[PDB]
Order: C-alpha cells, then sequence, then structure tokens
C-alpha cells in the first residue's frame, strides 16, 4: 500500500502524465477470418500544457 | 375638482401626504381626495363618538346605580329610522360618485393633442424612454419630427413569424416584438445610470407604454397617476396610450414602478426631468445632430445636472449593502 | 449578411441583458458575469436552451421554455461574438447548424456501433461522473445538481462540452477533439433512444429504483393475495 | 325547505341582470381610457354563476313542491313531534385522513411532474375512496 | 438557503482564460485580458478596454507590456465613455466581423515570444492617457475552429 505506478518516478524512469483515448481494439477480417487486433492503437497518450 | 381645498393646517392634514402635483388633472385629483377626506372624517368622527358614548355612557353599573334594574327596554324593530339610515348611505355613495365620474372622465379622455409623443419600454429591469413625435415648435426641422427607426422597426416587424417556423401564438412567433416601437432617439436605463427623460413645460404630452417581459407599470407621483405596461397591449385589450394636459413647473421628479415584476423589483427607479421650452429645442436638436453623444452630455449642453439627481443608481453588490449605504456616487 | 444581423442583436440585447451584463457586455458587480470572449456558442446554448434570462439568483440556473427563438438567439449570439469572438458554432457542409451529423466520428445515416463503443467508455471516463451511467443526471453539492441529458439537441450537447455552462468544467476541442466529441453525442443518443431489452426501464436509476418498487409495491401485493388467502383472525 | 328554495331566486336574477347589462355596456361604451369590445372572461362567469345559483334554487323549489308540513318549519312545532329516528352518521373512520394523503401525493406528484408518482397517486386515491364508500357494507369474515 | 446574500451563481466569472480588472466603479475595465501564443509560435495579447468614466473623459490606449516586453498595436482610436476596444492577434480577429452599429472598434496585435511557456502566468501592464492598470494574466493558444480538428495518433 506504500506505493503506485507514480512510485517508477523516484529517480529511476520519465513518467508522463498519460491521458485516455479510449481506444478500443480495431477488427480486421480477410480470407482468414474475422480477429481484433491492438497492434496499432494506443490507450494512453501524452498531452502538451496548451491542451 | 374646480374648487379648491380648505388650505392651511387643515389642508396639510386633509392632503395628507400627497404630492401637491404638477400637473392640472393632478390638481383636479387632489382636491376631489382633500374633500372626499372631508366627509370621511365627518363620518369616521360620528360614529366614533356613538362607540365612546356605549363605553362611557351606556354602561352597565350607570344604570344599576341609578336602579335602572337588570334589563333596558329590549326594543327589537324601528322600521322608519331603519329605512332612513339605509336611504343616507345610498344618497352619500350617489352623489359621491356622481364628481367621481366627473374627475375620472376629465383624467382619461385621449383628446388632449399632444405636441410631444414619448414612447417607453419597460423591461426585467430597467426603462428605456424614446421619442416618437415631436411637434414643429420644438422639433429640430420646423416640420414635425417623426423618430421611428427604419430598419430597427424593420426587425420587429419581420419577427413576427417564420423562424423557420413555429409560429404557435395565433400565426405569430411566441417571441415576437412587433409591439415595440425602436426610435433614433432614446435614453437607455442600466444599472450603473438612473434613466432621465427630458420634457418641457406647458406642453400637452403623451406617453405610449408597452412591456417586453413581464407586466409593469409607469408610476410619477408628481402625476398622481400610474398606468400598466404590457406585452402586446393590443392583444390584453388594455389602453397603451395616455396623455398629460401640460406640466406646469419645471423640475425633477423620481418615478417608480408600482407592479410586482420580479426580483429587482425595487431597483427599477427612473427621473422624469422638466425643463424650460426653449432649451428643450436645444435638446432635442443636440441629441439629433449628434447622436452618438450620451444622455448626460446633452443634459451638459442643456445645462443642468447630467445624471438624475431625484435618485442615484442601487449599489449592485449583495455584501456591500449591509451598512445602509447602498447608494452609487454618480460623480 | 452578419452586419445587419448584428444591428437585431443589438436591440435584442438592449432591451433583456443589460441588468445583468451591462450595455458593453462587462458584467456587473453581482448580477451577471462579463460576455467579452464567451463567443457564438455560450449564446446559442445558453439562450436556445432557455437557461437565459435568469430571474431569479439561485444555486444554480435552471432549462425552461427559450424566451426567443432561433434567428433571434443567432443575432444575438452574432451581436455577442462582435465583442471579441470565442469558441464558434459547429456549421455543417452546407451552412446549417449541424443536427443529425454529430452522431459519431463515422456516421452515414444510422449510428455505427463502434463509435458508440468509444464513445460509452469516454462518457464513463469523463460525463457519467456528475451525470450517471446513461445521463440521467445527479446530485452535486449545495444545492446544485447535473440535468439529464435527454433534452438536448447535439448542437446543445457539443456547446455545452465546449464552454462548460456554469460548473461544467470546459472540454476544448483539444482536450476532447471533434471525433470523441461526436462519439460521446452518438453514445448519448443512442441510449436515449433505444428501448431497454429488459422491460419497462424503472428510469434507469440503479438500485433505488428497483428497491423502492419491490420493498413497497411488490411486497404489499403479496400480503395483498396473503390475506386472500389466509384469515383477519 | 320551503323559505331557502325560494330565497335563492334574488342573487340569481340580480346576477343574470347584471351580466346582461355587461355584455351590453363592454360591447358598447367606447370610453376613454378603456378599450371598447365584448369581454368573454366575467361575462362567462357571472352567466354560469346565475346557472349554480339557479341550479340550487330550481332544484330545492322542484323537491319542495313534494314534500310534507316538516315540523321544524311548523312555527309553532312541539319537541315530541320529530321523535324517531333522525338517520345514521358515521361514527368514526380512517379513511378520510388516507385519501387526504393519498391527494397530497397525488398533487406532490404533479408538483415535480414524476409520472410514477402522479399514477401511484390515482390508483391510490380510488383505493382509498373505495375504502370509504364500501365501509358499513364490508362482508362479515367468511368463516 | 441558497437564494441568500452570498449566492453560488453571483459569484461566477465567465469561462474564459482571459482574466479581469476593474469593478463597477473604476472608470476603465479591462476584461478577457490573456497571453495568445499560437502552435506557429506567432503571439499576442487579446483584450478588451471598455470605457465607462462618468465624468467622460475620453481615453487613448498608449501602451500595452507583457513582463515589461513591448506588444505591437497600431491605429487604436480614443474611446469615449460606453465604448470598447477589443484587442487581438490579426488571425484571430479576421474571424469576427466588425460591428457598424456600436461603439466597438477592433485592433490588431502582436509581440515577439521571448519564450513564454503555456500554463503560466505573466504581468500585464496596461498604460492609458489617464493612468496605468496592472493585471496578470495566462498563456494558452488560440481556440480551434469548432468540430474540423481529431484527435490524430501521428
Ligand atoms: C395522514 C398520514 C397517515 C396515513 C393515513 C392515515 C392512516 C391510513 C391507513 C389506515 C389503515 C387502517 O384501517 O388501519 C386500522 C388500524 C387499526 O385497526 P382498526 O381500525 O380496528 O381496523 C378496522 C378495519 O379492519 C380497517 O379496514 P381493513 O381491515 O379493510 O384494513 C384496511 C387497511 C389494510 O389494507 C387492506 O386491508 C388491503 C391491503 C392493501 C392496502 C394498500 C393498497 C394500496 O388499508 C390500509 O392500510 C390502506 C392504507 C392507505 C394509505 C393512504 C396513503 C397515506 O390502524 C392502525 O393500526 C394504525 C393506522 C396507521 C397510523 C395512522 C396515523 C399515523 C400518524
Ligand atoms: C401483478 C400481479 C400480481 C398477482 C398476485 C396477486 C393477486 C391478488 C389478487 C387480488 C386479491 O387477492 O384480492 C383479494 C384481496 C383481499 O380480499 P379479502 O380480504 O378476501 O376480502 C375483503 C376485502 O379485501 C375488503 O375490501 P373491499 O373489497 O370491500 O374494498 C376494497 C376494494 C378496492 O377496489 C378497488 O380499489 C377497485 C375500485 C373499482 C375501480 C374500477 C375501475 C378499475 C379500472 O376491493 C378490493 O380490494 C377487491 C378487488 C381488487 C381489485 C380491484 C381492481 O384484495 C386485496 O387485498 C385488495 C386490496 C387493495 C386493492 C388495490 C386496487
Ligand atoms: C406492481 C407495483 C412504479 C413505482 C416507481 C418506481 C421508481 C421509479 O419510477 O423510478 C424512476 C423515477 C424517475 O422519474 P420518472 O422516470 O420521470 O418517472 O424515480 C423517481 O422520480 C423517484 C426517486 C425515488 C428515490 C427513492 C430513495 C430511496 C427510498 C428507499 C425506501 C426504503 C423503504 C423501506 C421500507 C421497509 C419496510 C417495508
Ligand atoms: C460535473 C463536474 C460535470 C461533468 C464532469 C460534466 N458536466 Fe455536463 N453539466 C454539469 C452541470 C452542472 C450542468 C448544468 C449546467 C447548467 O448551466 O445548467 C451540465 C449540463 C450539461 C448539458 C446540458 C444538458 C441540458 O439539459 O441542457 C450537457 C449536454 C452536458 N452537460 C454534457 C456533458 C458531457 C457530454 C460531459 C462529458 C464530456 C459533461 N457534461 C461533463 C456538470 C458536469
Ligand atoms: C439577469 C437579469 C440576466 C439576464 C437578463 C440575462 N442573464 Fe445571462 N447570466 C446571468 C447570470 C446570473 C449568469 C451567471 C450564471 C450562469 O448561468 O452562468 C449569466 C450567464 C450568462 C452566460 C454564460 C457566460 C459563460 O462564460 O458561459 C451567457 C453566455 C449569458 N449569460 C448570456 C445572456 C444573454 C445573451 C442574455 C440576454 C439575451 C442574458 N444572458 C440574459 C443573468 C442574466
Ligand atoms: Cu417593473
Ligand atoms: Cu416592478
Amino acid at each position: 500500500l506504500w506505493t503506485s505506478g507514480w512510485t517508477l518516478v523516484e529517480n529511476d524512469v520519465k513518467v508522463y502524465l498519460g491521458r485516455d483515448t479510449a481506444a478500443i481494439a480495431e477488427s480486421h477480417t480477410d480470407a482468414t477470418g474475422e480477429h481484433w487486433s491492438t497492434t496499432g492503437v494506443s490507450r494512453l497518450v501524452r498531452m502538451r500544457p496548451e491542451d | 375638482c374646480e374648487v379648491a381645498p380648505p388650505g392651511g393646517v387643515l389642508g396639510d392634514f386633509l392632503r395628507m401626504g400627497w404630492p401637491d402635483g404638477i400637473t392640472p388633472e393632478a390638481v383636479a385629483m387632489g382636491n376631489f381626495w382633500s374633500w372626499v377626506w372631508v366627509a370621511a372624517w365627518i363620518i369616521g368622527i360620528i360614529m366614533w363618538g356613538l362607540f365612546l358614548t356605549a363605553i362611557f355612557a351606556w354602561g352597565a353599573k350607570r344604570a344599576e346605580k341609578r336602579g335602572e334594574g337588570e334589563f333596558p327596554k329590549q326594543l327589537q324593530y324601528n322600521v322608519p329610522l331603519e329605512l332612513v339610515l339605509t336611504i343616507v348611505p345610498i344618497i352619500i355613495v350617489m352623489v359621491l360618485f356622481f364628481f367621481t365620474v366627473q374627475t375620472q372622465d376629465k383624467v382619461t379622455a385621449l383628446d388632449k393633442n399632444p405636441e410631444v409623443t414619448v414612447d417607453v419600454t419597460a423591461y426585467q429591469w430597467n426603462w428605456k424612454f424614446g421619442y416618437s413625435e415631436i411637434d414643429g415648435s420644438l422639433a429640430p426641422g420646423g416640420q414635425d419630427y417623426q423618430g421611428s427607426d427604419p430598419e430597427r422597426q424593420a426587425a420587429a416587424e419581420a419577427s413576427k413569424k417564420d423562424p423557420s417556423g413555429d409560429n404557435p401564438i395565433h400565426g405569430n412567433s411566441k417571441s415576437d416584438v412587433s409591439y415595440l416601437e425602436f426610435n433614433r432617439i432614446e435614453t437607455l436605463g442600466t444599472t450603473d445610470e438612473i434613466p432621465v427623460m427630458v420634457l418641457p413645460v406647458n406642453t400637452p404630452i403623451e406617453f405610449n407604454l408597452a412591456s417586453a417581459d413581464v407586466a409593469h407599470s409607469f408610476w410619477v407621483p408628481e402625476f398622481l397617476f400610474k398606468r400598466d405596461a404590457y406585452a402586446h397591449p393590443e392583444a390584453n385589450k388594455s389602453q397603451r396610450v395616455f396623455q398629460i394636459e401640460e406640466i406646469t413647473e419645471e423640475g425633477a421628479f423620481v418615478g417608480r414602478c408600482a407592479e410586482m415584476c420580479g426580483t429587482y423589483h425595487a431597483m427599477m427607479n427612473f427621473e422624469l426631468r422638466v425643463v424650460d421650452r426653449d432649451s428643450f429645442a436645444e435638446y432635442i436638436s443636440f441629441r439629433d445632430s449628434n447622436p452618438d453623444a450620451t444622455n448626460a452630455q446633452a443634459l451638459e449642453h442643456i445645462g443642468q445636472a447630467p445624471y438624475a439627481t431625484s435618485t442615484s443608481p442601487f449599489v449592485s453588490d449583495r455584501t456591500a449593502t449591509r451598512d445602509g449605504e447602498n447608494t452609487q456616487s454618480n460623480a | 449578411d452578419d452586419q445587419a444581423l448584428i444591428s437585431e442583436g443589438k436591440d435584442l440585447y438592449d432591451v433583456a441583458c443589460i441588468t445583468c451584463h451591462g450595455v458593453n457586455l462587462q458584467g456587473v458587480e453581482d448580477r451577471g458575469p462579463s460576455l467579452v470572449g464567451v463567443g457564438e456558442g455560450a449564446v446559442y446554448f445558453q439562450v436556445h436552451s432557455g437557461r437565459m434570462p435568469i430571474l431569479r439568483n439561485e444555486a444554480q440556473a435552471e432549462r425552461k421554455a427559450p424566451r426567443y427563438t432561433e434567428a433571434q438567439t443567432l443575432a444575438i449570439a452574432a451581436y455577442v461574438a462582435a465583442n471579441g469572438g470565442g469558441p464558434g458554432l459547429v456549421y455543417n457542409e452546407d451552412g446549417t447548424l449541424a443536427m443529425e451529423e454529430l452522431r459519431g466520428e463515422n456516421y452515414d445515416g444510422q449510428i455505427t456501433s463502434a463509435d458508440v463503443a468509444r464513445g460509452g467508455d469516454l462518457f464513463r471516463l469523463n460525463c457519467a461522473s456528475c451525470h450517471n451511467f446513461t445521463g440521467r443526471g445527479g446530485a452535486l453539492s449545495s444545492g446544485k445538481y447535473a440535468p439529464n441529458l435527454d433534452a438536448a439537441n447535439e448542437q446543445e450537447i457539443y456547446q455545452a462540452m465546449l464552454t462548460g455552462p456554469q460548473n461544467m468544467p470546459k472540454f476544448s476541442d483539444r482536450q476532447l477533439s471533434a471525433d470523441e466529441k461526436k462519439d460521446i453525442i452518438a453514445f448519448i443518443k443512442s441510449t436515449k433512444e433505444t428501448p431497454s431489452p429488459g422491460g419497462y426501464s424503472l428510469g434507469s436509476l440503479g438500485p433505488v429504483a428497483e428497491g423502492l418498487f419491490m420493498w413497497v409495491f411488490g411486497i404489499l401485493v403479496l400480503v395483498a393475495a396473503a390475506m386472500w388467502i389466509g384469515s383477519r383472525s | 325547505m320551503k323559505s331557502s328554495a325560494k330565497l335563492m331566486y334574488g342573487p340569481t336574477v340580480f346576477m343574470a341582470a347584471m351580466a346582461v347589462i355587461y355584455i351590453f355596456a363592454t360591447m358598447h361604451v367606447s370610453d376613454g381610457g378603456s378599450v371598447k369590445g365584448v369581454e368573454w372572461v366575467g361575462s362567462v362567469a357571472l352567466v354560469l354563476s346565475a346557472g349554480l345559483t339557479l341550479m340550487l334554487g330550481v332544484y330545492l323549489h322542484f323537491t319542495e313542491v313534494r314534500v310534507d308540513v316538516l315540523p321544524e318549519d311548523w312555527e309553532e312545532a312541539e319537541v315530541a313531534d320529530k321523535a324517531g329516528t333522525l338517520g345514521f352518521f358515521s361514527p368514526s373512520s380512517i379513511w378520510p385522513a388516507a385519501m387526504s394523503g393519498a391527494v397530497g401525493f397525488l398533487a406532490f406528484g404533479v408538483v415535480y411532474f414524476h409520472y410514477w408518482m402522479i399514477a401511484v397517486g390515482l390508483m391510490l386515491l380510488i383505493f382509498t375512496i373505495t375504502k370509504l364508500n364500501l365501509q358499513y357494507g364490508v362482508p362479515k369474515e367468511k368463516h | 438557503c441558497s437564494a441568500g446574500q452570498i449566492t453560488q451563481t453571483s459569484s461566477q466569472v465567465a469561462a474564459v482564460d482571459g482574466n479581469q480588472a476593474g469593478s463597477a466603479n473604476d472608470p476603465v475595465l479591462v476584461r478577457d485580458v490573456t497571453v495568445h501564443l499560437t502552435t506557429d509560435g506567432e503571439a499576442g495579447v487579446k483584450f478588451t478596454a471598455i470605457n465607462q468614466d462618468t465624468s467622460h473623459t475620453s481615453h487613448t490606449l498608449e501602451s500595452v507590456t507583457v513582463d515589461g516586453e513591448e506588444v505591437e498595436l497600431d491605429d487604436a482610436e480614443p474611446i469615449e465613455r460606453n465604448c470598447s476596444l477589443v484587442a487581438d492577434i490579426q488571425s484571430e480577429l479576421d474571424l469576427i466581423e466588425e460591428p457598424e452599429v456600436g461603439c466597438i472598434q477592433h485592433v490588431a496585435t502582436s509581440l515577439e515570444n521571448p519564450g513564454f511557456a503555456y500554463g503560466g502566468v505573466v504581468p500585464v501592464e496596461f498604460v492609458f492617457d489617464t493612468g496605468a492598470i496592472t493585471i496578470d494574466a495566462t498563456v494558452s493558444a488560440p481556440v480551434l475552429e469548432s468540430g474540423v480538428e481529431n484527435r490524430e495518433v501521428g
């Protein structure tokens, strides 16, 4: 209970403030059949101070 | 009335707090009020006397000390006296109603031939005055001045229907404002400034009332008269025009709203400033010639107070007013 | 076209709003804020939904029957826009205000369900805390509340997100972009306009409605049946 | 019930006469400080007020021509005349309070305009009214 | 209880980035004062100077500065009573129409960016002929044309 994700900023890692884009997985279908992919998407996204 | 009050301290007592009035019909209303109060005082004392007689004369201890016995005469009916006492108030209210009709009809008659007509707009919560027509004597041009603004009033007439079509109220839009008169010479009242309408002395004047929002009322205590301003006065079958035969003396006079309109009903004051007839021509020519100039600048052009001396604007902060200094310093 | 529209805007503004906003939109000390820079969208939202004029200072303004029509609303918005601009209305490709074309990033003629999924997760992230899961509204501190979203059209939703009317935070078009906003509109309208598969929805207020229904009337009917079948002595 | 059946004829005729006088007056008198034209509010009220009093008077008279010389109306009646059963009167009942509460619930329902409150209020209201009307006729407990 | 002298609807300010200065009793008010800095790097000062001096002492904005640094602005007419001088960067100023009825005037602005940061706050100093007015203002980007921009991943 003493820790969280932000504990990584304890002089180890650069940690951005990531906003949630709520992106779903994206479907892809062909002769092999319909399957869902998350290879081209990202739910968390960085943000500039003018947003 | 054509007959003046008793005057003196008796008149002051009978007044009893009315302003003296500054128009002919104000004088008429004041005189009628004074004599009606005389008659009312007669009735009041001549019945309080009978109640006092009951308190002191018709007491039971006196009559029992006098030996009258346990009971009085037990009279119940005196029909002739009852009929006389019934006939008396009939005649009193009848003869009162005659003079009531007289004074009322000379007040309300719309045949006073205005030289000036001012369109007045009431809105939540301030007044907007606009000079509608001015006779050639006072107008800048020699010919009669007509103040209706063509473009802005054309917008008002175009608002009647077809905002892409709703038209619920008898075929017109619910937000119709074609009943409002928009004029090019206007004084606009604000929370930062008390509006002041400038009028001349000794001219028949006309007021044309209307209301953008809920019902208001125009009350000048020095006219001893007030009239309700309604939205769509024609639709309400309400008479939106009233005329004063003249104003008889110059000065600044407060005027208030006398109809419960909403939250800031108390803050809705205006001023009616009556000025020399020769100065009114200067005022109207100044306002017409350089319309960008404010009302205060025109009042300075006359050579009188740029702002309403009768009442100052209320402070608009809801905490600062606690110590009783709720008055804004106009200058 | 706008130059003459601004005149009607001024005429309407002078006759209603000065008492709270001043002749020059500077505001008044405690009676109303300044309107410099709010733009067309804030005026459209406030007037078209009928929130303005506010005739009583309260914990919060109220939606009600609007005091002006559409053209008058756009006229007043044009007049206010002439004093500093601000966020603007979302005009469609032909110039009309966008309605039914904001329902999803990928709108063609019907609500795309992928947009509904993304908008549902977005609404749950941002909007559903003050409103509820399906936008039935919610309560706040000291007499304020978040309204039920069934009343607003799509333009009102967009300008609400854009302007942050009273206590609603602003959601600029670079925090929640147009695709995100349109997916949110799609989710709102889908939840509004879809019947519940499981019968009468009980308002979708959650456990409270279901509780009240059963624990009062459902048990009452069964004790009535018991009284039918049993005895009173 | 003779005197009260017939004393109602004064108010109703006065109201009817005032209604016709007022309709002619407002439709003809073009006085300043007012607008000519018949007003329907007020005239409708006056005629239907005359209607209310006329309904009362005519029903009472139509009834009174049937009844006998009741001792309460006989100016020299004795207390022995009215000996017998006066009638049936409710001793006690909880249902007036119940249906007052039901009407209150319905009124609150239309205040906020929650439709379920209106429906439940109407249901509860007719239930309480029915229980009021069946109070002295509920069947004995069927064994 | 909510309709008292202290009320939630009465204390509110506009939902805008621009700060404001001046009471109802002050002669000249500045509303919506903000430092704009578009993504393309150009910058300026948005504001609206409203004159309400009851003495009718028409003023002329002599200068404006941000942290003491100059901001360019020209063709500023005097502001007589009940008039508004709206100032903004030229690109944003082009988006709205100048009103032919009313006293408003539009004026363009521009300043060289010394390195101001988005999010921060910087002082702004106005000086008119009748005196100086100081007010802190935030730095932010102008508003997008609403509805045109999508979240782009890369
Ligand atoms: C609490 C901090 C809120 C969050 C988060 C969001 N909104 Fe909201 N919203 C809130 C309030 C207090 C109000 C009322 C504003 C007023 O002046 O009355 C609103 C209003 C809306 C509306 C208007 C609804 C109407 O009936 O007109 C809409 C369309 C709306 N809000 C949408 C909305 C969305 C989509 C949000 C997530 C992006 C959102 N709001 C967040 C309070 C809060
Ligand atoms: C007082 C009598 C008012 C009148 C008349 C009008 N409005 Fe108003 N407005 C008033 C208050 C008390 C408030 C703050 C409370 C709130 O609901 O926000 C407002 C606010 C606005 C806003 C919001 C500004 C923002 O930054 O989002 C707008 C856009 C607005 N008012 C516009 C407006 C217009 C155009 C009016 C006349 C047509 C109008 N309001 C009337 C009080 C009063």
